């Protein structure tokens, strides 16, 4: 779960 | 590594709305369920932000 993610999870 | 019918429509639609190559616009989708109008949400936000990378734009 490294790096970017979009929303909230 | 790949789309179900349903997903693949939903994938070029967001791609169209949102900008974002289809790459990135599956990104964020998976990133949000599957879930249009979470996607939808969650990139408006991080757009305002300035936050959503540069790349993410480039075809």
């Amino acid at each position: 779960d490294s790096g970017f993610s979009f929303g909230s999870k | 590594p790949t789309l179900s019918p349903e997903q693949q429509e939903m994938l070029q639609a967001f791609s169209t709305q949102s900008g974002m190559n289809l790459e990135w616009s599956q990104k964020c989708l998976q990133d949000n369920n599957w879930d249009y109008t979470r996607s939808a949400q969650a990139f408006t936000h991080l757009k305002a932000k300035g936050e959503i990378p540069e790349v993410a734009f480039m075809k």
